[PDB]
């Protein structure tokens, strides 16, 4: 069962997805993807050092 | 000294209009679901340093 994003869209609740969505291989198989748009990575996050 | 600056890799090419460019890319794809590229990665990088 898909949620979120995919979820909407799989179900056709709504018809284009333009949100902070990353393409991945897997939701590939159920909805498509446009070229990318911007790129970014996956980083680490803490509170700045006392 | 830093990050990356962008997101890219690499793919394998073929000339326009080639035979060989749809099963190598389907082979190119299934490899990554089966992770010999990842594990290629691993053998040249990862397992190679002294």
């Amino acid at each position: 069962i898909w949620n979120g994003m995919v979820g909407e869209l799989v179900y056709g609740k709504a018809d284009i997805a333009i949100a902070p969505l990353t393409i991945t291989l897997v939701r590939e198989e159920v909805i498509d993807f446009s070229k990318p748009f911007m790129s970014l990575g996956i980083s680490i996050m803490i509170k700045k050092p006392q | 000294v830093g990050g990356n600056l962008d997101s890219k890799g690499y793919g394998i090419a073929t000339p326009k209009g080639s035979s060989l460019g749809t099963p190598v890319n389907l082979a190119v794809l299934k490899l990554s679901e089966q992770g010999v590229l990842d594990k290629l990665k691993n053998k040249w990088w990862y397992d190679k340093g002294e």
